[PDB]
Order: C-alpha cells, then structure tokens, then sequence
C-alpha cells in the first residue's frame, strides 16, 4: 500500500485543458496539433475516427504544412508574408485537390492535390471547424479584463470544446471548482484591475498539481510513507532509504530576508532539526529489528559516495560499545575495524548474477512451398532488386517498417534525397522531350517544395544545367518508338508484362543515379527478356558519371536457358533464404575475374586483394553507409564469420558470372 | 596581381590607376565580416529575450547575470555582505578560471585587506579549452599575486621516471614558448626509491622509444603495418609474464604481470579502429574505455520502437506481426509460419497484449515492460546464448530511462514520439551512454587523453604522439590585454599568433600523457615531411610539439636527427630501430 | 456577412462542414450568388447528382430573398449565365478552373473530364472490325438451331461479332448466358491460330459466383472440343480485385500506364456500376480488345450520381441503319427490320433488344 501520492488520476484531459490555456503566444505546431487531435474526447466532439486519424497524419506529412495558422499570425511575430506553409494554404490545396486533378495544371499558385476525392474528404471539413474554432478562441482570449468578467469563460471553453461524460465528470466539476474557487477569494479580497492570463494559467496549475491523498496508511499491507512529521508508532520492523551525503538531512536555505532567522528564539522549528530529531524517534520506535542502506558506489564511473553523519555515528558509537567473541583482547582499534568490517554487506552491481538455459534455434528453416504457374514480370524485378529483402517482405508477410516519423520542424531550405532525386527524375523526363522547362518550374514553385525566391532560382539554374548535360548525350541517339506486350513460356511457368520503349535498335533507359551492379543486372534481365521474345536488338543505358551498361544480342536457345537459371533461382529463394548481396559479391568477382582470358587467376595474392575489396564493401567509409549494414543482414547474423563469407562468394560467382561474362 | 608596381617592377609607376589595383589587391573582398558581425549580437539578444519571456534560467547564464550586478554600483551592498559571511576562500586547480570568474574573485578578495585568498593550481596540462578554460586567466593572475610555492614529492613513481621527466626538457630553456610558466624541478619519494620492472633476467630501463626507419613517412603508415608492433611487445609482456618470466616488484617481493593493466593512449576516435585491428589479429580482445557512443544507436532501441508500439496498436495485423519477428523474441520462420495460417494462435497473443495496454494504462511503463520481461522467459534464454548478457544490460538502461521520461512526460501517447525523437540525433551526454560488465577479469584498456585523468597506471604505451594537426581560423590572445580578439578575416600576422597556441597545447597534452606509468613507459616517433616528396634535406616534426624540444627549435633532417636522438641515450633511452616483422 | 447565413443551415443540418468550407473558401468575397451556388451543388453532389442544372436554382426562389440576393449590383444578375461566366471562379474550360459550365449546367472538374472521356470512347473509337461473311453464315448455320424466321438471339450474335464495342438489355428469364456462351463459342471456332485470353468479371462476388455457375453449366450443356473446352475461360473476379484497388492507396496496380493485357472480356450487371467505375475501366483497356456489355434497361438504373446504362440505351429506339440491316439480313438469310434517322451511325448500329422472355 503505497501512500502519499499526490492526486492526478484523469491526466490526459488537464494536460490537454492547460495547453489549450497556453494558446495566444503559441506558434502553431503541427506536432501540437496533432497532439491536441490525439485526444479521444476531442476526436468524438467533431467525430473523427481512428481510422481517419491515419489519413489525417499522412495528409498532413504530405501537405507541408509546418508553421503557423494565418498571415495576421505570421506577420504579428514581424516575419515576412511567405504566404505558404501555413494551415489555411493547406486546407485550400487539399480543397481545390478535391475539386480537380492534379496534372491539369495550377489554378492560384497552388498545386492541387491527389489524394482525397473519393468518401474520405468529411476529415477536411472537420479539420477545418476546428481549425476555425482555435482562430476565434485565439482572437477572443488576448485581451485583459477584470475578475467578474474573467469568470465565466473556463465553463465557457470547456462546454465549447469538450464532449461530456459520466467518466471525465470528475475531472470537469475538479477544473470548475478549482476556477471558481480562485476568482472567488479574488473578487472577496476587492481587487479591481485587470490580470495577464498567464497568473492565472500557471495558478491553477499549481492549484491542480497541489492535492494529495494520504487515505490508505493503515490498509494492513506493508506501508510505504515519507518519513512523516510529527508522528511515532511502535512497530517490529523498520527500514529506511537513501542515507547518502546531501540528501539526508534536507538542505533549504531560508528567504534571505527573514527576521526570526537573525534572533533565535526556543520555539523554532527548523526541517534540519526536524529530520535529526525524527531520525532518533525512528530508532527508539524499534522493537524487534532494523535496516538502514544508502548508496556506496557511483554506477557511472565506480567513484565513491559516503554515507551520512547520522549513520556513521551510529556505526562509531556500535563499534566503540562492543567487541567479538572470537578475538577476546587484541586492541581496541583492530576490534573496531573488525566488527565494521563484519556488520556491513555488499551486493554485487548486476541483479542477474549467481554470486547473489535453453540457445536460439537458427533462423533459417527448411520450408514446404508449391510454384505457382503464372509470374509476373515486376514481381521477378523486386524479389531481384534484394532477395533477403523479397524473402521477408512477400513470403511470410513481415515488413521491419521504419514507422511514419514526425513533420519536419521547418520548411525545407535545401534539398537532398528523395525530395530531390524525383525532381531530377522529372526534370530529365521533361528535359528528353525538348520541352519548355518554365512550365514546370511554375508547377514546383507552386507545389511549395522549393526555396523562397533566390535561391530555389539558382538551385533550379544548377540542376537544369546538369541534367542538360546529361541529356545531350542521352538525346544524342534517339529514335522513336512504342511499346508492346511481352508473353513468354520457360519449364511450363507463363511470364507476362509490359515493357515501354521498343525501338527497331534496341532499348534505352536514363535514370538520374549511380553505376551499379543491381542497374546493371535490371537491365540484364530486361535485355534477356526482349531478346529472347523475338527481336534482334543491343540495349544501352547511360546514368549520371559516363556510366554504361550495353550487352551483345543472344541467341533463343541461351536466353531461355538463363531465364531457366533465373526462374529456378527464384524459385529455390523465396522459400529457402537465398542469400546474395548484389554489390560486394560485384566488386569481389569484378576483381577476381578477368574477362580476356574466361578464367579466374586463384593465387593468394589476389585472392587477398578481392577479399581486402570486398571487405571495404562490406563496410564502407565514414561518409556513406556499408552493404552489410543494413536490418536485414543484422537480423540475420549478428557477426562475419569465414564460412559464410565463402559460402556468399560462391553462390555471388555462380549466380552472376554471367553479367560479367556478357559485360562491356 | 601581376598589375602592380610591388609586382611587376621586382619581376616605373607607368600609369596613376596603376597603383590603384595595388591598393585593391592587398586588402580582399567580401560579405562575410558584416553577415557574421550582424548576426552575433542578435542571435544572442533573440535567445536571451525568449529565455526571459517563458521564464526560465541557464547554468551558463547564472554566472553572467551575478557578474553583471557584481560590476554595477548597486552591489556594493551586496560585495560587502558576502566578504562578512565567507571570510576565506580556496579554489580547486584553478586551470577552468573563467574570466567571468576571475573578475569576481579579483574584484571582491584582490583588495580589502584581513580577509585572505588561498590558490591552488596546476599550471600546465590544460586540456578543457574545448569546455572553454582559458590559460590566459591564470597567465594574468600569476602577475598580480606575489606568494609562490612549489611541492616535490611524487610518492607515486620511480625515481628513473622522475630522472626521465625531469632530463626531457632540459635541452632548452622556455619549453612552451612562455616565460609564464616556469621549468620543472622534480624530486622523487624516498618510502619508494627501489621500485624496479625486471624482465628475462635482466632489469629494463625507464623509457623506451621506438625510432622509425626511412625518410618520410606518415603516421598513417605506423597505423597500418607498424602498430602492430605494439602489440606483438604487448603480447610478448603477457606471455612471458603468465609463464614466470617478466616479473613486477618492489624491495625483495614480486608479482607477475597479469594480462590486465598494461594500457595504451591515443589522440582522436578515429585511430581507435587503427589500433584495434592491430592487437585482435594476435588474437588479443580489448575492452574500450572510451565508449561515448550513445546507447540510442544500437540495434536494441530500433527493436524496443517496434515492441513499444505493437502494444500501442494491437490490432492493425500489418504492424502487430514487426516484434515477433524481432531478434530480441527469438522465433523462427516455421514458427511464424504456423501463426499465420492458423487463426486461433494468432488469437491468443491479442488479450495477452490487450493486457499489456491495460496495466501501463493504469500504473507505468515499468510495470508494463518488467511483466513482459518476465512472462516470456527471456532473460534466461539470452544467456544460453553466445554474449546474450552483453546485450541484455541495454533494455534495462533503456526502460531506467524511459521511468525520468514519464515522471517529466505526462501524455501518455506522446513517450513514443519521445522516443523516436530522441533515436534520431545522437547526443552524448552523461546518462545515455554505456555501462561495464567485467570486475574479475580485464583486456588491454583503451582510453582517450581527456578521460585518463587522475588513475593509476602501471604500463602505458604512447604510439601516435608525433603526429599534429594544424589550425585555420584566425582567433587568438593578445599579449597584453589577454582578451578574445577576433578577425575574421585571415590576417596571417594573427593566423601566426593563433598558431602558436596550438603549438603550446599539444606540449601541454604531451606532458599529460607522461604522468603515468609507475614503472615503464614507452612511445614511438615518425619522420613526417609535409610535401609528398620524400628527398628533400627538412622534415616538418619541428612543427609538431615533440619534434621541436628534440629539434632545439631549429630545422633539421634525419640525417641531423639520426645521431641526435643517440647523443642524450644514457641509461634511461632504450632506443630500438623499427621491426617490420611479427615475433608471435 | 453571408457566413453567418450558411453557418445557421448546419445547426439545421441541411448542410455539410465539407460543402460550407468548399464553398467559402472558393468563392471568398464575390457576389452571394455565386457562394450560394457553390454550396449548392457541392451538396447535390454529395447527395448523388451528377450535375445541377441552372433552372432549379433560379426557379425554386425560396433558399434566400432570391430578390435581394439576385438583383445586387449593375445590370441585371437574372442573366445568371453572364453573372457566373464573369466572375473568376467559373469558365469554359480553357483555365484549370474549379467549376466548369460548357453543357449549359455547371460541374466540377472531375465529372467534366470523366464525361468527355466516356463520350470520346464511344463516339470516335468503335471499329468495323472485317471477317469472311461466309464463315460467319456457316458457322451461324451449324450452331444456332433456329432457322426458320428472325431470331433476336441470332440478331444479337450478328451485331456483338459485328462491332467491337456492344450493348445488350433485356429483362430476366430471356437466356442472357445462352446467348453469350453461344457468342463465346462462335467465336473460339472463329479464332484458332491466335490465343484468345477471356477473362469474366461482375460488381460483386454473388453476381460472379451467377455468371460462372450459369456460363458453366451452359458450355456443359452445349458440347464441343477439348481443346475448345481448354480454351474456354474458368473463373471470373471482382472489378476492384480485377483494377487491383489498394485499400489505403488510390494509384492503381491497372492505371492507364500499366495497361491490363486482355483479348475479349464479357461483363454483367452494368447497372450497379456508376460513371467513375466506367472512366477508369475505360482508363485500363488496350486498343485491340472487344468488350461486350450486359445490362436491363427497365431495371431501376442508378438514379443517384452516374447511370451510364439508361442514358445510353435510350438511343436504341430510333432503330438500326439501312447498310447493317441489309448485311445482317445476308448474314441470317431472313428479314431484318431498318430504321431512318441519324444520332450516331456505329453507336445506333452497336444497341440491339430482346424481345421474348
């Protein structure tokens, strides 16, 4: 039974009611919002569901909406009228995204957005009572006012906001009572100006965060209590905590202008005299046994702490009145070290420790699967993009999601990632057809993705630069085309698909990235696909840092027999953890292997270069991340040992020699 | 620039715009002064404005605002009802004597006689400048006071030690550039004059330095092929001392070393990683002691994200099935291949985390976390396996913290976006990090220069104290006002002023680094020339901190080194040549 | 201003937050003729019509004092036309406006696009697709028993082989999977050397668990070859499954850049599938596909937002043309009935009847 808590029992509604109550200097954060929508009354007064809460999150995320409420709110904190990345620029885009497409261009400056037109779109209009509402109350709470007239308006914003019940009954009439009571003695001392809200705000939550509740003392469990102010019970067992140095006895200093403090006097009542008189009252209410413990070493360094005054003079005092029975008469002085020496135990730092089991099973399990008939294409290109990946993400159906993280504090001022790299994308996918680029900067600047004036203008001049010149030589050998239908049959398993830009010279691809094995093996696949559907064809792919990928025309026989391989590896994989990493095993047959010979040079010493190659792979520099770190491989194995380094070089050779084989 | 008269008539006024680009060309351009000048003042107005508008108040503030009442009129008050009440006053070390603090101690004790000021200080080994102790405090404070006391007695070390730490600097006078600061008489203890380290039969000397062989080569190349000779002696040390070889001693009685409290120093992080590859290819382990990584990066706080938050949401099927894939659960794939088709296990786990919700609900998350902990029978499976107490230490750290985090939180949602705020930026304060694990047993301790102060050691190894690292921004002290000047732009008058301060830092590092060792110390050297050539006659040592006491303050080559580190060996510099090669 | 006017109607529940806040926050501060409007079809909308025509709203006369609402500023706002077409937010479709009005009522974007695309797909894509009008005869001959007058199933067959795109109604109890099992058969012995991929589709999971229990118990009924048999389709799926319809998402697995390959595809119950579901179906067809339509026109069509099947089956009155009339009548060897006229010569020509039950 533990008593003397203090009494905050319906926590969530008075935290929410005083954040509320620090509305007229807050800033807007959408984290805020947010945190005030997650409450569940407030959710059922405008009837918003859990499950439209989902859409609320990624709607915001995806918005960008980041600072304050309106242009009187930006412009009141003396900050330039951006104009965007406010909650009424917000709501206004996904309104007019209701409205309209997205793709048919921007109306008012700003982008429509795609996502909500269908039955969900009830949330926007909620969303933006709400939002309504706090712009009143915002305007309405600013003003000074006198006692009598700050009355009412507790009850007014709790009956405003909150939907009643009998549950948060207690909580509401606890919020009411307390105002009432404050303004109450307030207007009964005569006070006649007016007050700043925020004596009352933190008042009350002084006033709320004063009660206790000391019911249960005597429950008849075992009692947990502070050493309590004038009080004595006889009682058989008594222990105490924490008899450190600075802690015991309490150390308060006094007003610094106290009158009583300069003259003492005999009724005093000091807290140190208190505790050193409560302290000799708990030992004399003894009747049976004691314990008394502190506090010895600092876990943090092993540094050491002391006990306190009380405590060695009791261990002083014992020591000086007895001695042991075993050593009768030596000296005084080696009986006092002795007998401290025997009343005085220590614990071990850790609880798991003896001086106070069954391994894991292996992950990986041999597993009954049945191939099915028809396969498509994209399925094989991203069981292939990363099969560990494919195998836990589509076999069994678990996802290690990194979970939807928070808003981003600000707008963004510059721009990396993904936030960029689609934007390249675009931009070399206008860029290809010799289109006005104007257009769609106009578009982005409308989105609300770029940087205030200036600087998204140099941003965009720097990246239209480059990626034109990337896109002279892409443009350099181009020929129009179209696409068509890919059907093909392998060891009685259909394959269907579609695949884009068929032209009589072969294929082609662009993407704003780097030279990789992984592109290289995509385009491997696509160019076995093509070849062996008919076609004599060559295919090409230029990348960003004079990358290519280009391979020779195969023959029907070959292309059916490396689909085979391809199709059996998939097939092996998806039900036994095929394990291929498709970019150390790259590099470690790129150096082990030559293509002018057909063959692989095995002495040690290239042996040791290739392992060196592909050990820095595996863990790369301090400025990018490595292949081998990554949540897959981690839970996969928690070290490198040699044996599964052999057994990935083998099956990285056997499963792609022929990249390298057919590479130019 | 070669339009000028300074520059074409060494390599006639000739026009009178023709001295006008001289004068454009001597001072340089830019927007830089004004933008930093502008925005110093206003950052710190804006952020005080703030601090005093919501009400609260810095440790880093505290000082400034008792030191700006403590200047104005109005305290005198105050200035003589503190020397009533504390009429004395002792500082410790006095090394981080702000001049915040320095103006209030001078101002309040420097004068008004019969109330006395006690000092006690450690001139050198200064290394919180990073903190922002500043030297030049005490180099002021030293004039005024006119007391000096100087103690002698070691009682800590050998009287070989205290012969090699008093020889090393006594090839030139002004050992750090200041006359400040004076030498260093040393007399070692007398309860402690026989302590000897023997070693196959005969005895071993004090210092031991390792001279590299070549011209110039990087300390870099030390860390790749020759740290490892380290360890190989290391290794050595330990063999030979569990096989009665090596033997520790004082007076008649001895102790053989044991495999735990020879250590080595290193400068930066990074070396950490050239240095440990050096000593588990012997197949040595090393315990790390500099271990300032965050508990918040490992793999357990991801986990312990997901394992929260499937009690959070035990519905959605997609999210709920994350933790029981978890490697911390330790399931297996036929083992969650049964649980997916099967609809009535999979309907078991929901009131057993339904419950889960209800108890932290009701009373915290230790309750919640410590039934889990319990229930599954996981803390006796982790030590079955290899290492699984290593592991287990960090879930406890990690909900020790998640208790001051809710004490102070009080939505109950909102711990996990805590959380995940928390995981993202990696800050190194005191209660995030690590804790040790082994007491009976301990590895070769690695341990940076900061964190080595006041231990005992009695073997230490100092391999990479001969490498240096230039400084480029421009701020420095000046030589008579002591204050923190500042010019932004790269004036190399001041860049040469700056420059020297950094040279004296690392001497005062270097001799941190040599008040250890009770019996043996030892060290390496490398002849690092700046330029990528090797035949050139110079090296560039002399701008580091040790190269230039050995030096003499004077510019030389290896050929001028080679028989002047020889000259001073006598009894106390066991000096070997470089061991390309591995003896076990 | 007129805010406090639109914010009595949702304490009288005869609006929506959704349609108030659409509709201020578009219109803003323009006349209040034109936020009225807005909230009015925005609610006509939601309630399930397509489209509001401007008769309604300037005859009812009972919202507002239509008087002073109306007749505000210069001219005269009775001309509703010219006091919409100049404000800003309303125009002909040129600008990426908000609300269109070309068919003299005005829409939403959405539906505008959604019209002219359903109209672009009928009215200029159907072909005359061209085989031997003897095989046609034979095998019209060897399969259909009837040969003794005008039939309209073999009518119905005749024109479905005939045009790519078709419509056919006819109540219940008048052996609509006879007749298309019948047409499924005619043409697998059409089509031999070319793979013929026949997928079945339906609204809901009840009407596909119908159409394939009948279809099958037809193709048992009527015999042919194993391989025949082989070829012929197995089960269908439903149309959200067959789009690949993401429960959160709304990118679809079958948009128009990842168009479904499919050669022939039969789908029942067009009258519980409203405009939307047509658009994007139209959105995920290749352009050598046939698709045949089933349906009832007496039925109670989809009198809420979008009824395809009604507004397109009336044009079947008028009748049949001359040329296809006398075609059809050298295909079936009898007298088929023309028509006069002229609405749309292939869309006229691709509506055929039933008549027996």
């Amino acid at each position: 039974a533990i008593s003397d808590r203090r009494a905050r029992q319906s926590h969530p509604v008075l935290e929410a009611f005083i954040s509320l109550l620090s509305l007229p200097d807050s800033r807007f954060v959408s984290e805020d919002v947010l945190a005030l929508l997650d409450v569940p009354v407030l959710a059922a007064r405008f009837d918003i569901t859990e499950e439209g809460l989902r859409y609320l999150r990624q709607w915001v995320n995806e918005s960008g909406i980041r600072w304050g409420i309106d242009d009187d709110n930006v412009r009141e904190l003396e900050l330039p009228a951006t104009g965007q990345h406010t909650w009424r620029f917000g709501l206004t885009r996904m309104l007019l995204g209701y409205a309209m497409e997205s793709a048919q261009g921007e109306w008012q400056s700003v982008l429509p957005y795609d996502e909500s037109s269908g039955l969900i779109a009830e949330l926007v209009g909620h969303l933006a009572s709400l939002l309504m509402q706090l712009n009143i109350w915002r305007r309405g709470l600013a003003q000074e006012r006198p006692l009598e007239e700050w009355l009412p308006v507790c009850r007014d914003m709790l009956n405003a906001f909150f939907l009643p019940d009998a549950e948060t009954e207690a909580a509401m009439t606890l919020i009411e009572q307390q105002w009432q009571a404050i303004i109450a003695e307030g207007l009964g001392a005569q006070y006649g100006d007016a007050v700043p809200l925020s004596l009352l705000r933190d008042e009350l939550a002084q006033r709320l965060d004063q009660e206790r509740i000391s019911q249960r003392f005597l429950a008849g469990p075992v009692n947990i209590c502070t050493l309590m102010p004038m009080r004595s019970i006889p009682f058989k067992v008594v222990c105490l905590l924490g008899m450190n140095d600075g802690v015991y006895p309490r150390q308060l200093a006094p007003l610094g202008f106290d009158l009583m403090s300069q003259k003492p006097k005999r009724g005093d009542r000091s807290r140190r005299d208190d505790d050193r008189y409560l302290f000799l009252e708990a030992l004399i209410s003894a009747q049976q046994k004691l314990y008394i413990s502190y506090i010895g070493r600092s876990i943090q360094d092993n540094s050491e702490r002391f006990p306190s005054v009380l405590v060695q003079e009791l261990i002083d005092y014992i020591g000086q009145s007895h001695y042991l029975p075993g050593d009768e008469a030596l000296n005084c002085d080696e009986s006092e070290a002795r007998v401290k020496a025997h009343l005085t135990c220590l614990h071990t730092r850790m609880p798991f420790d003896p001086q106070n089991g069954k391994a894991h099973s292996e992950f990986v399990q041999p597993l009954p699967f049945t191939l099915p008939e028809t396969v498509p294409l994209e399925t094989l290109q991203r069981f292939w993009a990363h099969p560990v990946r494919a195998f836990f993400q589509m076999r069994l159906q678990v996802n290690f999601r990194t979970e939807d993280s928070e808003i981003p504090d600000t707008e963004p001022f510059i721009l990396e990632g993904l936030s960029r790299y689609q934007i390249n994308q675009q931009l070399l996918n206008a860029l290809v057809e010799q289109d006005d680029a104007e257009r769609l900067f106009r578009r982005f600047r409308a989105a609300g993705d770029l940087p205030y004036g200036a600087f998204g203008e140099i941003f965009w001049e720097t990246q239209c630069q480059e990626m034109q010149q990337l896109a002279d030589r892409v443009i350099a050998c181009r020929q129009p085309g179209q696409s068509m239908e890919i059907d093909l049959a392998c060891n009685g398993v259909q394959i269907t698909g579609w695949l884009p830009q068929v032209q009589p010279d072969g294929l082609l691809r662009w993407r704003p990235s780097l030279l990789s094995v992984a592109q290289g093996m995509q385009l491997w696949l696509e160019h076995l696909v093509y070849c062996a559907s008919g076609g004599n064809g060559e295919s090409r792919l230029f990348l960003r840092k004079d990358g290519e990928w280009r391979f020779p025309p195969l023959a029907a026989e070959q292309a059916l027999h490396y689909l085979s391989q391809l199709i059996e590896g998939y097939r092996e994989g998806m039900s036994a953890p095929l394990l291929v990493l498709p970019e150390s095993g790259g590099a470690w047959l790129k150096t082990c292997y030559d293509a002018q010979n057909d063959a692989m040079l095995d002495d040690d010493s290239t042996l040791q270069k290739a392992r060196t190659k592909f050990l820095q792979a595996y863990e790369g520099n301090m400025m990018v991340r490595g292949e081998g770190d990554d949540i897959w491989y981690q839970r996969l194995w928690r070290q490198l040992t040699p044996e599964t380094m052999e057994a990935i070089v083998e099956q990285s050779q056997r499963f792609l020699l022929p990249l390298f084989r057919f590479n130019q | 620039s070669y339009q000028l008269p300074e520059s074409l008539e060494k390599f006639t006024p000739r026009h009178p715009l023709f001295e006008a680009i001289d004068q454009l060309l001597a001072e340089p351009l830019s927007i830089r002064d004004l933008v930093i000048t502008r925005a110093l003042a206003e950052i710190r107005e804006t952020v005080a404005r703030e601090k005093r508008r919501r009400g609260e108040l810095g440790f880093d503030d505290m000082l400034s605002r008792l030191d700006s009442a403590l200047r104005s009129e109005s305290g005198e008050v105050l200035a003589a009802a503190i020397r009533t009440r504390f009429p004395v006053a002792m500082i410790d070390e006095f090394q981080d004597t702000d001049p915040q603090q320095y103006r209030i101690f001078r101002r309040i004790w420097h004068h008004q006689p019969e109330t006395a000021l006690l000092l006690i200080g450690d001139p050198k080994q200064a290394i919180y400048a990073f903190r922002g102790a500043d030297i030049f405090t005490y180099m002021k404070a030293r004039s005024e006071v006119h007391a000096h006391y100087t103690l002698d007695t070691n009682w800590r070390s050998a009287p070989g030690m205290v012969n090699s730490v008093n020889k090393l600097f006594s090839q030139t006078d002004d050992a750090f550039m200041f006359r400040e600061i004076p030498f260093i008489p040393v007399k070692s203890a007398g309860k402690n004059q026989a302590l000897r380290f023997v070693f196959k039969g005969e005895t071993q000397p004090a210092m031991k330095m390792w001279l590299m062989e070549g011209e110039s080569c990087g300390v870099g190349d030390y860390q790749s092929t020759m740290a490892q000779v380290c360890a190989a002696q290391i290794r050595d040390w330990l063999q030979a001392g569990q096989r009665g070889e090596a033997l520790l001693m004082n007076g008649d009685d001895a102790r053989p070393v044991r495999a735990s409290d020879i250590s080595v120093l290193v400068r930066s992080r990074q070396e950490a990683a050239q240095v440990r590859d050096a000593l588990t290819l012997l197949e040595i382990p090393s315990v790390y002691l500099s271990n300032r990584d965050s508990v918040f990066e490992t793999l357990e706080a991801q986990e312990m994200l997901w394992l929260l938050q499937a009690v959070m949401t035990p519905e959605r099927e997609n999210t709920l099935r994350s933790a029981l894939a978890t490697s911390m659960m330790g399931l297996n794939a036929l083992d969650i291949e049964t649980l997916n088709n099967d609809e009535h296990a999979w309907d078991v786990v929901v009131e057993e985390f339904d419950g889960y919700r209800q108890i932290w609900r009701k009373r915290g998350v230790m309750p919640m976390l410590r039934a889990l902990m319990s229930a599954r029978n996981i803390a006796e499976n982790l030590l079955a396996t290899a290492g699984g107490e290593r592991r287990l230490t960090d879930i406890l750290h990690i909900s020790e913290l998640l208790q001051e985090a809710g004490t102070q939180l009080e939505s109950e949602h909102a711990l996990v976006r805590w959380l995940s705020q928390h995981i993202l930026e990696p800050d190194s304060n005191a209660s995030s990090q690590q804790m040790r694990l082994e007491s009976d047993k301990h590895l070769v301790q690695i341990v940076t220069i900061h964190k080595s102060k006041g231990l005992e050691y009695p073997l230490v190894w100092l391999p990479f104290i001969t490498n240096f690292r230039v400084q480029e921004q421009a701020f420095y002290h000046d030589r008579h006002s002591f204050e923190a000047v500042l010019d932004l732009n790269a004036a190399p008058e001041s860049v040469d002023l700056a420059e020297a301060e950094r040279l004296a830092e690392d001497l005062r590092l270097l001799y941190v680094a040599l008040t250890r060792s009770v019996w043996h110390c030892s060290l390496g050297v490398a002849p690092l020339v700046r330029r990528r050539g090797d035949k050139k006659g110079d090296t560039d040592v002399h701008q580091s901190a040790l190269g230039r006491l050995l030096q003499k303050g004077e510019p030389q080559d290896a050929a001028g080194l080679r028989t002047c580190i020889e000259a001073l060996c006598d009894d106390d510099i066991a000096w070997q040549t470089a061991q390309t090669g591995d003896n076990q | 201003k007129l805010q406090k006017q639109l914010l009595e109607a949702v304490e009288h529940k005869q609006l929506r937050p959704l349609d108030v806040q659409f509709a201020l926050t578009v219109a803003g501060d323009e006349h209040p003729a034109v936020t009225l409007a807005a909230a009015l079809l925005s609610h006509d909308a939601g309630e399930g019509h397509v489209c509001l025509p401007l008769s309604r709203l300037e005859n009812n006369e009972a919202s507002h004092p239509l008087l002073a609402t109306c007749v505000s500023e210069i001219g005269e706002l009775q001309n509703w036309e010219e006091c919409l077409l100049a404000s800003q937010a309303v125009s002909r479709g040129d600008e990426p406006t908000p609300m269109i009005l070309c068919g003299d009522r005005l829409y939403l974007n959405r539906m505008w696009c959604n019209e002219r695309t359903v109209a672009r797909f009928f009215n200029e894509v159907n072909h005359a697709i061209e085989v031997d009008e003897a095989l046609l005869a034979q095998t019209l001959d060897k399969l259909f028993p009837v040969s003794d007058e005008i039939n309209w199933q073999k009518v119905a067959a005749a024109v479905a082989l005939t045009r790519r795109i078709s419509v056919i109604s006819g109540g219940p109890g008048t052996g609509k999977t006879t007749t298309v099992a019948k047409l499924l058969a005619a043409l697998i012995q059409m089509a031999d050397g070319e793979r013929c991929r026949i997928r079945l589709a339906a609204p809901t999971g009840k009407a596909a668990a119908r159409l394939t229990e009948s279809l099958g118990k037809a193709l048992r009924q009527l015999p042919l070859t194993d391989e025949q048999k082989k070829r012929i389709p197995e089960d269908a799926s439903t149309l959200h499954r067959l789009l690949g319809a993401q429960p959160g998402s709304q990118r679809l697995r079958h948009h128009a850049g990842n168009p479904l390959h499919l050669d022939v595809l039969v789908v029942d119950e067009a009258s519980m599938i409203d405009l939307p579901m047509m658009s994007r179906l139209i959105d995920a067809l290749p352009d050598h596909a046939r698709v045949i339509f089933l349906g009832d026109r007496d039925q109670l069509a989809s009198v809420e937002a979008g009824a395809v099947l009604g507004d397109i089956c009336a044009y079947a009155n008028a009748g049949f043309t001359a040329e296809r009339a006398r075609q059809l009548s050298r295909l079936t060897g009898t007298h088929v009935p023309a028509g006069t006229g002229t609405e749309a010569a292939s869309l006229r020509d691709s509506l055929c009847l039933l008549q027996k039950s």
